[PDB]
DNA sequence: GGCCCCCCCGGC
DNA sequence: TTTCGGGGGGGCC
């Protein structure tokens, strides 16, 4: 790196260093801590969605086992490094079959993002894992479990990293606010958690952008409005008004309301579609075909939007689909 | 400039780099007022290389403050090949440099070739793994060690070294057969350059990969003798002494099982 | 049976143009030292001094054997000694070079009525009971493979001393040959 | 803190053929072969965590006794097994001269033989035949179809079945008795339920429990272990109403952290093998699931797409 | 150790091995109380190598009962190359051997190097090389024959040897013209080594391939005079005499 | 020993 | 037949 840690992005500045700084995965953290505290470390696998703390957890565990010099006592490989059959057959085998250079102890191999590895390399890894288990332990990290071969999964003990809970996100936000000398409104925190979707990376990025947005962060307070302008996301009031107009007004009024709401702050149609879907999924529809039509048509519109197209036609299609689907309610 | 170090003959640095370019990828130099000390670890984390070129090997060596330089041996060798084998070589660096300057000068003519190699942000420590008290320390001509390694590696991919009282044994057990070479200490006053010395504390028996020894033996072109220090629970040290510095290979033995 | 001395090359040998043109080629028009030094005391055994080349598993010539097929095809038309090629499937594109340079001999799957007495003899010598009525089924289990059926008999007889209708179903289901179908 | 304990999967790996549970007929055949000898060329096939490698290793050890280090040549996917290796190293090993008891032969073990290329398998053909009086071959594979027909013809087929709940329970109870592990019946039932016939997974989960929480009960097992998501997908796709299917998809899969691609692939696989639904309905469902899978692959992987897939599936199943 | 052969220097064994290493891959030695014999057939089953070393070539030799040792030339040569040229080479083999031990000992530096080579299982029985009434018994110096075959191989892939009354014709008809060489019985007193002698009985005409003759002449450095025994229709016998023993190449002729 | 080239699979 | 990427196996050097 260069200069102090204050030059780093918040996603990297607040990376957990120890195992007590990881939040939202209490069960997994406790289990791994107990395993490391008694020498009962098996071949580990961490399966989870993006931005949940798998890499942070494994690096913290390696630091706990070895110490500050963990980088000189582990073999860490990821998607940026070639991991072909030759690599598995030579480099990994040599690392697993040899003693530590610096200080005594067992050998740890961290194959981060192993789901990117080919089937041949994973197959070659089988006996490598099973033969040097006396002195070596393997850790695998994955987001998609369908890419891993059945045998490799069979040889590993699985741990699932759940989407981050609300309480853990609030505690981390409190720590970040205290360190950064920031003030966050309760509704601002609510909006941040809602838009995070269980990812701490999104929380930290949005909070950094909000801090940048404030003119005088020293005594200014971050409000839900700041989040909405920073992210460009529709306000809940805007979504509610659009849905109300679509559901109990004529086509002209609905079109005018949608256009005005979108042009007030330059909102995107995709965010509106997601918001309306979230609102409608809480509705109690009398008829199932209403929900079926809503889901099918909105999914089609979302797929069409994903490839460009005409924005006005797409908005009119959204309005018409909602109206037609709700006509079935009677 | 902050650091200015002149090699009278570029062949010296080319040979020193040639001694360990086949076993490591990224090297880290750390220049001080007492010379240039460099470290390099291999991709498998099984072999470490430590070089300690001294200030007596340069025509003039000036270094104000310690300076770190992370480099890739492939690019360094590529550029060093550019310069001729009859020209003086100046290594130049500035405060917190972004590049290292290699200046080839031919006093015969007025031709000056300056090459700037961009540095890498390699942040690591040396840890000075030089375990105090080893179990056995032997010294013998590099030619004999190279011959033994080349002969035995053709039998097996693993070579076992046993140190017993006045006995050094190299054993290989392959598929077609096995091969054992036994050498005992001896001294010749007429030609001490060929003598073999052994100082023993406890018996030693350590296995090593043939590929790493084949890589290490390439340093015999720099020194006529090699010193091998072995100790259980510690990596094996293979030292080749130079005019003012030395080149050390720390090789981790294989797990016994 | 005809007295010829056998020279054999299998897939375990690298049958590439470079080594094929430096190896077996010389034997195509050369006598056999083994034949002369072994049949010196015999009479009327002319074939003993000659060679018979047997190229087994031609279809097994993978990338490890570069240009071997073409060289074999060339030899087929310019060989001074009898040459027999053996392959499993003849209708591959890779076997086209042998289109019309050899006499093609097809070996079809033997019927269940051809190896019946052999199976009785094996059962009698090995001291286990093999009811003839279940022999036919076994032939369908291995799709007319004599080696496979003999191996099946050897393996099953290890613990089961009777091969009858009360257990033939299990053996047939557990030893079914799964041959990939064609277009 | 820097010393590792041997996992139970390796600490209690069967060392004699009598300790291998399941496939009683094949194990008895192997035991009788060991008692007598004359081991034939064999191919052991099956699914993960059943005891194929254990069976081959135990057979070779018991057959060759003290001569294991000189009469066994073991090669797996972690070793180079190309055409050159087959044509030189294996050929030299087969041609090697070694003194063994009357009815014993050298053993060439090729673990995970399925990965071997066609050229190497073809080269092995005549080598297995010319030297069958001194060397025998034991292939171990997961997919027998990857071994060429000529090689299968020369060997004895040994297709292993999945371990039943009774055998897994027996081996697990033996391990518990040896390690003196407190347990409850429901915990063992949950361990077997998650194992799905995989002994390695069963032992790994049993160690994770006890190592993690102590007494083995359903609560701790399910705290550390997750019920196989294929069953959740099957329940989602068999719901009578769209509301229930969406509720399952949200609560049990989306909120648990499972990716959309994993969900759609599992749905495809589960729909393939739903014997209680007509083939035409399954084919229509597979068409819809393929449309959704293509959409997800294009990059649009969202809860809305999976909900639309469920809605279309319920449309078809009506 | 039942077999304890001991060569004075490792040069001899390596030289004999190189004499016939390039034509065969597997060899089989019978070692008895009278010496060592070896018979090897090439992969093409055309060229046979017959080597024998007497008890006079060994500084010490002891063999309780006959021993048959099957070996591969490549591995033996690789193990031999490891030892130095000026050492003592001891071949050691125990009862019912599975491997043969080669001990290279240097008494000056006091160095011992032990290499164990695993033996191969060879079932081919040795062909009975019974004495034949060779029609023609030519004998010519090694250098002349080596040069003649090397020159003629460049022109043609096979050469025809014709032995007639005081006439030896090495015809080399082939792609490059028809260049040939002719020799007649010659005797010299200053250097008897260059004494070409002919003992023909019935005229001989036999053709042989270039590869086998090249391989045979590759071993010309192991002797000085080569004895070529030819017959009307039989393998030609090329003999190199050793200090104690001999090395023969039986090369089968070609059709017509 | 190292490039350089050609050929062949890819689900479970 | 057939749009990359990975692996093997041979050919120059
Ligand atoms: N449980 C967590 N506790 C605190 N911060 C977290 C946590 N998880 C993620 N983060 C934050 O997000 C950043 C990235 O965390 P990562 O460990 O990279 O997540 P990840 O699951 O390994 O990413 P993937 O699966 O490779 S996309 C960290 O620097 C943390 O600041
Ligand atoms: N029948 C069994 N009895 C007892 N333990 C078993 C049995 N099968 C598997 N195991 C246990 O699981 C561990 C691994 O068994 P393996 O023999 O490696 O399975 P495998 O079928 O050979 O794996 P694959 O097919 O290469 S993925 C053993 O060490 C045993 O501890
Ligand atoms: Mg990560
Ligand atoms: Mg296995």
């Amino acid at each position: 790196e260069k200069r102090s840690k204050e030059n780093l992005p918040w996603v990297e500045k607040y990376r957990p260093e120890t195992l007590d700084e990881v939040y939202g995965q209490n069960e997994v953290i406790t289990t791994v801590r107990k395993f490391v505290d008694e020498g009962k470390l098996p071949h580990l696998l961490f399966y989870g969605p993006p931005g949940t703390g798998k890499t942070s957890t494994i690096v913290a565990l390696a630091r706990e086992i070895y110490g500050k010099n963990y980088s000189n006592m582990v073999l860490e490989l990821n998607a940026s490094d070639d991991r072909g059959i030759d690599v598995v057959r030579n480099q990994i085998k040599d690392f697993a079959s040899t003693r530590q250079i610096f200080s005594k102890g067992f050998k740890l191999i961290i194959l981060d993002e192993a789901d990117a590895m080919t089937n041949a390399a994973q197959n070659a890894l089988r006996r490598v894992i099973e033969r040097y288990t006396k002195n070596t332990r393997f850790c695998v990290l994955a987001n998609y479990a369908h890419k891993l071969t059945p045998a490799l999964l069979s040889r590993c003990t699985r741990f699932r990293f759940q989407p981050l809970p609300q309480e853990a996100i609030e505690r981390r936000i409190a720590n970040v606010l205290v360190h950064e000398k920031l003030k966050l409104s309760p509704n601002a925190e609510k909006a941040l958690i809602e838009l995070s979707n269980g990812d701490m990376r999104r929380v930290l990025n949005v909070l950094q952008s909000c801090k940048a947005t404030l003119d005088n962060p020293d005594e200014d307070e971050i409000s839900d409005d700041v989040i909405y302008e920073c992210c460009g996301a529709p306000r809940p009031s805007d979504l509610k008004a659009v849905l109300k107009s679509i559901l109990e007004d004529d086509w002209g009024t609905a079109h005018y309301t949608l256009n005005k709401v979108r042009s007030a702050k330059g909102l995107a149609l995709i965010d509106l579609i997601e918001g309306i879907v979230k609102i409608l999924e809480d509705y109690e529809l009398q008829n199932e075909e209403t929900r079926v039509h809503l889901l099918t048509k909105l999914a089609d519109i979302e797929y069409s939007i994903s490839k460009g197209g005409n924005d006005q036609i797409q908005g009119s299609a959204v309005i018409g689909a909602i109206k037609a689907s709700f006509e079935n309610e009677t | 400039s902050m650091l200015e170090a002149k090699f009278e003959e570029a062949s010296l640095f080319k040979r020193i780099i040639d001694g360990f370019k086949d076993c490591v990828q990224l090297v880290n130099f750390q220049c001080k007022e007492d010379g240039i000390i460099a470290q390099a670890v291999d991709d498998s984390r099984v072999l470490l290389v430590s070089l300690e070129i001294g200030v007596e090997a340069f025509q003039e060596y000036r270094c104000d403050h310690p300076v770190t330089l992370g480099m890739d041996l492939t690019s360094l060798s590529k550029i060093l090949r550019c310069g001729n084998n009859t020209d003086t070589l100046t290594l130049i660096a500035d405060n917190t440099p972004d590049s290292i300057i290699l200046l080839f000068e031919d006093t015969k003519k007025d031709r000056i070739a300056e090459y700037s190699l961009k540095l890498m942000d390699i942040d690591a420590d040396f840890l000075k793994i030089e375990e105090l008290q080893y179990d056995s320390t032997l010294s013998l001509p590099s030619s004999e060690f190279s011959k033994i390694v080349r002969d035995l590696s053709q039998l097996s991919d693993s070579i076992n070294i046993m140190i017993t009282k006045e006995t050094i044994k190299f054993v290989a057990d392959g598929d077609i057969g096995s091969g054992s070479v036994i050498i005992k200490p001896f001294v010749d006053m007429e030609h001490p350059e060929t003598s073999i010395k052994l100082e023993m504390d406890q018996p030693v028996d350590l296995t090593f990969g043939a590929k790493y020894l084949l890589d290490i033996i390439k340093g015999s072109s720099l020194s006529d003798r090699v010193g091998i220090r072995l100790s259980s629970e510690a990596p094996a040290l293979f030292q080749f002494d130079l005019k003012s510095g030395f080149l050390q290979f720390f090789l981790a033995p294989k797990f016994n099982d | 049976e005809l007295g010829y001395d056998i020279l054999e090359q299998n897939a375990s040998d690298v049958r590439s143009k470079t080594l094929l043109n430096a190896g077996v080629k010389n034997a195509l028009d050369n006598m056999s030292v083994v034949g002369y030094f072994k049949h010196n005391e015999e009479a009327q055994n002319l074939n003993g001094k000659h060679f018979v080349i047997i190229m087994d598993e031609v279809d097994g010539m993978s990338g490890g054997d570069r240009g071997g097929v073409g060289q074999l095809a060339q030899f087929c038309r310019k060989t001074s000694t009898p040459l027999i090629l053996i392959c499993n499937e003849r209708n591959l594109p890779k076997m086209r070079p042998f289109d019309r340079v050899c006499l093609d001999i097809q070996f079809r799957r033997p019927d269940a009525n051809s190896i019946k007495s052999r199976l009785m003899t094996i059962a009698i010598r090995e001291k286990f009971k093999l009811d003839p009525n279940v022999i036919d089924r076994l032939i369908q289990t291995t799709r007319g493979d004599i080696r496979q059926v003999i191996n099946l008999l050897s393996t099953i007889s290890t613990t089961t001393k009777t091969i009858n209708h009360e257990n033939i179903n299990e053996i047939s289901k557990a030893w079914e040959k799964n041959i990939a179908l064609k277009p | 803190t820097l010393s590792l304990q041997l996992p139970w999967v390796e600490k209690y790996r069967p060392q004699v053929l009598s300790d291998i549970v399941g496939n009683k007929e094949t194990i008895d055949r192997l035991q009788q072969i060991a008692k007598d000898g004359n081991m034939p060329h064999m191919i052991i096939s099956g699914m993960p965590g059943i005891g194929k490698t254990t069976s081959v290793h135990c057979l070779a050890h018991e057959l060759l006794g003290r001569s294991y280090a000189d009469g066994v040549l073991e090669l797996n996917a972690s070793d180079d097994r190309g055409i050159d290796v087959v044509r030189n190293q294996i050929k030299h090993f087969a041609q090697k001269k070694l003194h063994l008891p009357p009815g014993k032969h050298k053993i060439v073990i090729l673990d995970e033989a399925d990965s071997m290329t066609a050229g190497a398998q073809q080269a092995l053909r005549r080598t297995m035949e010319l030297y069958s009086n001194s060397t025998r071959f034991a292939f171990a594979c997961n997919q027998s179809n990857k071994i060429i027909e000529p090689l299968q013809s020369r060997c004895a087929i040994l297709r292993y079945s999945k371990l039943s709940d009774e055998d897994v329970l027996k081996r697990l109870l033996q391990i518990i008795k040896l390690e003196d592990v407190k347990y409850t019946n429901d915990g063992l039932e949950a361990i077997i339920f998650t194992a799905e016939g995989d002994m390695r997974q069963a032992i790994n989960n049993l160690q994770s429990t006890v190592a993690g929480h102590g007494l083995v009960n359903a609560d701790n097992v399910f705290k550390i272990v997750d019920s196989p998501h294929p069953l959740i997908v099957k329940k989602m796709l068999l719901a009578s109403n769209l509301e229930d299917s969406i509720q399952i998809l949200r609560t049990d899969l989306w909120k648990k952290g499972y990716s959309s691609i994993d969900i759609v692939t599992t749905s495809f696989r589960v729909t393939k093998n739903l014997a209680q639904v007509k083939e035409s309905v399954r084919l229509e469902m597979i068409k819809e699931i393929g449309l959704t899978h293509m959409r997800i692959l294009e990059g649009v992987g969202t809860y809305l797409q999976l909900a639309s897939m469920l809605a279309k599936i319920h449309k078809l199943n009506n």
